[PDB]
RNA sequence: AUUCAUAAUAACUUUUCGAAUCGCAUGGCCUUGUGCUGGCGAUGGUUCAUUCAAAUUUCUGCCCUAUCAACUUUCGAUGGUAGGAUAGUGGCCUACCAUGGUUUCAACGGGUAACGGGGAAUAAGGGUUCGAUUCCGGAGAGGGAGCCUGAGAAACGGCUACCA
RNA sequence: GAAACUGCGAAUGGCUCAUUAAAUCAGUUAUCGUUUAUUUGAUAGUUCCUUUACUACAUGGUAUAACUGUGGUAAUUCUAGA
C-alpha cells in the first residue's frame, strides 16, 4: 500500500510493553533505529509506564530535550527512539542508571545499577564480514559494526563493548558450558548454561539449556545471548535470576512473602 | 531418456567467467568448474567428467540449493530437462477423523548428471525459480522396485 | 486595444490606448521578438525602434515563444516555462494559450522601447527609477562599483535610510559569501578533523597489523 | 552450499563522491602579523551495516456446481538456448528450437446475496452457520488505462486522455 | 517576525468491501534473487599537470521568486511584459 506505515495502533505493538487498551487509539511507533520494534521499547512507554516521571507526552518530549537522557551515552530528543535489548540509558539528575534487561516473564523491566557497569554494555555477534580496504569487521544487534576484531572471535560469540570508545575489549567465545541469556520465544528472559549443542545444517540450529534448578529447555539459536563464565556473568541480573518458577510455588512464594 | 552433442544452439554453450587459456598448454582437457550442494548431497562422478553445461544445474552451474528439500516420484519425463513429480501425500479431514488422499505436481530440472524415468524416487530441493512452474532441482535419485 | 510600452534603461512603463484600426493594422502579421517603428501609430514614435514583448487576448489568455499556428490553444506545460508556476512540485498541467503572431483580438499587447528615436514622451523619457535592492554578493558588489581584489568591500555597501516615527537610522545588506574568520576556522577544523582521522586509522591498522604478527607467531 | 566477502591486474566511463555551508563560544601561541592554531553541534556527502520496510517465493489449506468432461496454444500453452526488459530471478517479452502442461485424487468453465484471516453466535461431545465492521494482510479512489515528482505512488484531498 | 526560494513531508493515517474462488490471505519458508529515504553505527590524505616561468582557496558565475511598477479577463490557488 503505496508505503512505509507510519502510525502503529494499539493492539499491534508488542506485549512487553504493557500498555493499557485505552486512552488512545495509537502506540508509540519506534522509529528506525538500532534495536528491532518487536525487540525494543521506546523511551515514551520506558518513562511514563514504567518509571512514572511525567504523565503526559508533553512532559516527555520536554523531559528528553533537556538532554539528560543518555541512551548509550549520548543524548536523545526523538520520543520514539526505539531502546532495545542491553541498552544503559542513563541520567545525570536522579544520577541513575538503567540498563534494558528483561524480566523472567519477558518483559523490559528496570535494573538499577551503579556507574560502575553503566559503561559497557554486552552484544551478540550477529555476523563478522570483510570489508573495504581489506578490514575485517562484526556486527552487534544493535547494529555496532566494528573494525579490527580480535580474530579469535567467531559468529555468536559475545562483546563487551563500553559506550564511547568502542574499542572491543573481554568478548566470551561460545562453546558448550557457558551462561547465557534466552530472549525469545516462551524461553525469553530465562538464564542456564550450554549443556549441549546442535547444528541442524540448513535450517535453525539450536542448543540446550539447563538451568541452575534442574530445567531442561532447547532453544533456538537466534534467541541465545552470552552472559559470560559459569557463576560469573558481566553484568548484575534482576530478581528472580532469571529462573521462571512454576506458577503454584510462585503464588506460594508470592503468599508466603505476603506478610512479614 | 535422450541427449545431444557438445554444442547445439546459436550460442557456445560454456560457464561464465570460465577460461580456457589457449596460450598455454591445457594438457587436462578443460576447466570444469562444480560445486558441493550441500545437506550432505554428493555430486556425482558422471557431473564432473561430464560434458553438458546447463547453467540451472546445481552441478558445474550457476543457479544454488536452499529452502525446502523434498522427494517424490516420477510421473512424466516428456520435456526437455523437466521431469514432473507426484508428491503423493494423505489429506486428514477433522470432521470425519478420516484421511483422504490427493496429490499434486511440482515439475523439477533434471539436470544431464542425472539419469531418470518413470519410476525413480528422486529428492529435490528449492532453487530460485527457472519457469514459471519450476522451483526445484533434482539431486539425488533412486529406482522404483528394481 | 491597449499597448504597454516599457523603457528599462530608465526603467519605467505605461499604457496607452490607441483606437484608430488605420494605425492598430500595421502591427498585424507580427509575431513575439520582431522589431518595428511606430511612426504609423504616431508621429511621436517616430524613430523609436521598438521590440514586442506580449501580451493578453479578449480574454487574458497570454502568449509565449514559438508558439506559432496563432489561433487560442491548449497545450501541456510544465515546469521553468511560462504562463504556469506549478502549485504541486512535478505536477504539470494543461493550460490553454494563446499565440504569438499579432491578430486583431489582442486585446493588451505590450512592447519595449530598444532604440530611442528623437522626440519626448512624459513619463519614460526623463523620469527615471533607479533599482530598489543593491548588490548584496561580494563579486556583485565588486562589479557594481569596480572595486579591486582587496579593496575592503564590507564599508562600501549600499545603505539605505528609514526613520520610525522620527528616529532615522540607517541598514544594510547582509553580505553572503564574505571571507570571515568563522569560515577560517571551520576550514581549518575540517581539514585538521580529515588529516587527523586519516592518522588514526593508520596507526589503528598498525597496531592491528602488531597483533596480528603475535597471532601467527604460533 | 558458491564465481561468497575481499584483494590485485589491464583499461573504460557525457568521469558519480571526496563540505566555496551555518550557529554558539571565544581559547591557546610568538617570529604582533591585526599572523598561526582552537572546541561545542546543525544539516549534508560515498559505500557498507542496522532498522522501517516492500516485491517476489517454497510447502499446505477454499463455498456451491457434471443441467460444466476435457482444458491449454492466432497473439506463450509447458520446456530449452540466447538477448532485451526489470530493482532482480522468471516466458516477464522477443527470435529460434522441441509438444508439451493439467485432469474423474474434479482440471477448465460457470454461480455467490466471495474480500480473506483474527474471531462471533450456539455450545454434552462430534459439529453447523456467520465474519462489510474497532487488529493484521489485501484491494480501490466514478468506469479504464498512462505517467511526471519522489527512497517509496500506476498516487487521484496529483496531472493527462477517453467514457459516464 | 508576513511573503517567497530552499530541504522535508502531502505514499502515513482515514474510509468502505465493488471486484477477486488456488487469486488474495493464515501458518510456515527464501533472498546464494533483489531495491530501501529515514534512524543507528562504521567509514574518505590522492581530483589539474612532459610534475620550472600556472591556472581565484583570505574562496570563483549569472539566474529567478517574494518585492517595485505597467496590465489583461466576466471569471481560476490564472498569469504576462519590465
Amino acid at each position: 500500500a503505496r508505503g512505509p506505515k507510519k502510525h502503529l495502533k494499539r493492539l499491534a505493538a508488542p506485549h512487553h510493553w504493557l500498555l493499557d487498551k485505552l486512552s488512545g487509539c495509537y502506540a508509540p511507533r519506534p522509529s528506525a533505529g538500532p534495536h528491532k520494534l518487536r525487540e525494543s521499547l521506546p523511551l515514551i512507554v520506558f518513562l511514563r509506564n514504567r518509571l512514572k516521571y511525567a504523565l503526559n507526552g508533553r512532559e516527555v518530549k520536554a523531559i528528553l530535550m533537556q538532554r539528560h537522557v543518555k541512551v548509550d551515552g549520548k543524548v536523545r530528543t526523538d520520543t520514539t527512539y526505539p531502546a532495545g535489548f542491553m541498552d544503559v540509558i542513563t541520567l545525570d539528575a536522579t544520577n541513575e542508571n538503567f540498563r534494558l534487561v528483561y524480566d523472567v516473564k519477558g518483559r523490559f523491566a528496570v535494573h538499577r545499577i551503579t556507574d560502575e557497569e553503566a559503561s559497557y554494555k554486552l552484544g551478540k555477534v550477529k555476523k563478522v564480514q570483510l570489508g573495504k580496504k581489506g578490514v575485517p569487521y562484526v556486527v552487534t544487534h544493535d547494529g555496532r559494526t566494528i573494525r579490527y576484531p580480535d580474530p579469535n572471535i567467531k559468529v555468536n560469540d559475545t562483546v563487551k563493548i563500553d559506550l564511547a570508545s568502542g574499542k572491543i575489549t573481554d568478548f566470551i567465545k561460545f562453546d558448550a558450558g557457558k551462561l547465557v541469556y534466552v530472549t525469545g520465544g516462551r524461553n525469553l528472559g530465562r538464564i542456564g548454561t550450554i549443556v549441549h549443542k546442535e547444528r541442524h545444517d540448513g535450517g535453525f540450529d539450536l542448543v540446550h539449556i539447563k538451568d541452575s534448578l534442574d530445567n531442561t529447555f532447547v532453544t533456538r539459536l537466534n534467541n541465545v545471548f552470552v552472559i559470560g563464565e559459569q557463576g560469573k556473568p558481566y553484568i548484575s541480573l534482576p530478581k528472580g535470576k532469571g529462573i521462571k518458577l512454576s506458577i503454584a510455588e510462585e503464588r506460594d512464594r508470592r503468599r508466603a512473602q505476603q506478610g512479614l | 531418456s535422450t541427449e545431444l552433442t557438445v554444442q547445439s544452439e546459436r550460442a557456445f554453450q560454456k560457464q561464465p567467467h570460465i577460461f580456457n587459456n589457449p596460450k598455454v598448454k591445457t594438457s587436462k582437457r578443460t576447466k570444469r568448474w562444480y560445486k558441493n550442494a550441500g545437506l550432505g548431497f554428493k555430486t556425482p562422478k558422471t557431473a564432473i567428467e561430464g560434458s553438458y553445461i546447463d547453467k540451472k544445474c546445481p552441478f558445474t552451474g550457476l543457479v544454488s540449493i536452499r529452502g525446502k528439500i523434498l522427494t517424490g516420484t516420477v510421473v512424466s519425463t516428456k520435456m526437455h530437462r523437466t521431469i514432473v513429480i507426484r508428491r503423493a501425500y494423505l489429506h486428514y479431514i477433522p470432521k470425519y477423523n478420516r484421511y483422504e488422499k490427493r496429490h499434486k505436481n511440482v515439475p523439477v530440472h533434471v539436470s544431464p548428471a542425472f539419469r531418470v524415468q518413470v519410476g525413480d524416487i528422486v529428492t529435490v530441493g528449492q532453487c530460485r525459480p527457472i519457469s514459471k512452474t519450476v522451483r526445484f532441482n533434482v539431486v539425488k535419485v533412486s529406482a522404483a522396485a528394481g | 486595444m491597449k499597448l504597454n510600452i516599457s523603457y528599462p534603461v530608465n526603467g519605467s512603463q505605461k499604457t496607452f490606448e490607441i483606437d484608430d484600426e488605420h494605425r492598430i493594422r500595421v502591427f498585424f502579421d507580427k509575431r513575439i521578438g520582431q522589431e518595428v517603428d511606430g511612426e504609423a501609430v504616431g508621429d511621436e514614435f517616430k524613430g523609436y525602434v521598438f521590440k514586442i514583448s506580449g501580451g493578453n487576448d479578449k480574454q487574458g489568455f497570454p502568449m509565449k515563444q514559438g508558439v506559432l499556428l496563432p489561433t487560442r490553444i491548449k497545450l501541456l506545460l510544465t515546469k521553468n516555462v511560462s504562463c504556469y508556476r506549478p502549485r504541486r512540485d512535478g505536477e504539470r498541467k494543461r493550460k490553454s494559450v494563446r499565440g504569438a503572431i499579432v491578430g486583431p483580438d489582442l486585446a493588451v499587447l505590450a512592447l519595449v522601447i530598444v532604440k530611442k528615436g528623437e522626440q519626448e514622451l512624459e513619463g519614460l523619457t526623463d523620469t527615471t527609477v533607479p533599482k530598489r535592492l543593491g548588490p548584496k554578493r561580494a563579486n556583485n558588489i565588486r562589479k557594481f562599483f569596480g572595486l579591486s581584489k582587496e579593496d575592503d568591500v564590507r564599508d562600501f555597501v549600499i545603505r539605505r535610510e528609514v526613520t520610525k516615527g522620527e528616529k532615522t537610522y540607517t541598514k544594510a545588506p547582509k553580505i553572503q559569501r564574505l571571507v570571515t574568520p568563522q569560515r577560517l576556522q571551520r576550514k581549518r577544523h575540517q581539514r585538521a578533523l580529515k588529516v587527523r582521522n586519516a592518522q588514526a586509522q593508520r596507526e589503528a591498522a598498525a597496531e592491528y597489523a602488531q597483533l596480528l604478527a603475535k597471532r601467527l607467531s604460533e
